[PDB]
């Protein structure tokens, strides 16, 4: 039977008998992580004898 | 079904941002230089 009104936006849906709820609980979570590392090492040595 | 039901409330939307930047830069030059000379000349007055 059913035929209770269920809507999402302007569209209307027939809920199956088995379903207690299907509901547009709408959420969004975003995560950005960026890790840049640099190291450099330089060693010049000179030795001169005359 | 949880512990409570909603007796009253408000509906709408929530938005949040946390944003974080951290830069460190290091540049380092250590230059040392030793230059040494010794020289000598000798002779009686012949040599």
């Amino acid at each position: 039977g059913g035929c209770s009104p269920h809507y999402i936006l302007n569209t209307r849906f027939r809920k199956p008998y088995n379903v207690e709820s299907y509901t547009p609980q709408t959420q969004g979570k975003y995560e950005f992580i960026l890790k840049e590392y640099e190291s450099y090492s330089d060693f010049e040595r000179n030795v001169t004898e005359k | 079904y949880g512990t409570h039901y909603l007796q009253s409330g408000s509906l709408g939307g929530e938005y949040r941002v946390l944003f974080y930047v951290d830069s460190e830069k290091l540049k380092q030059n250590d230059f040392n230089s030793v230059e040494e000379k010794k020289c000598k000349s000798s002779g009686w007055h012949k040599f």
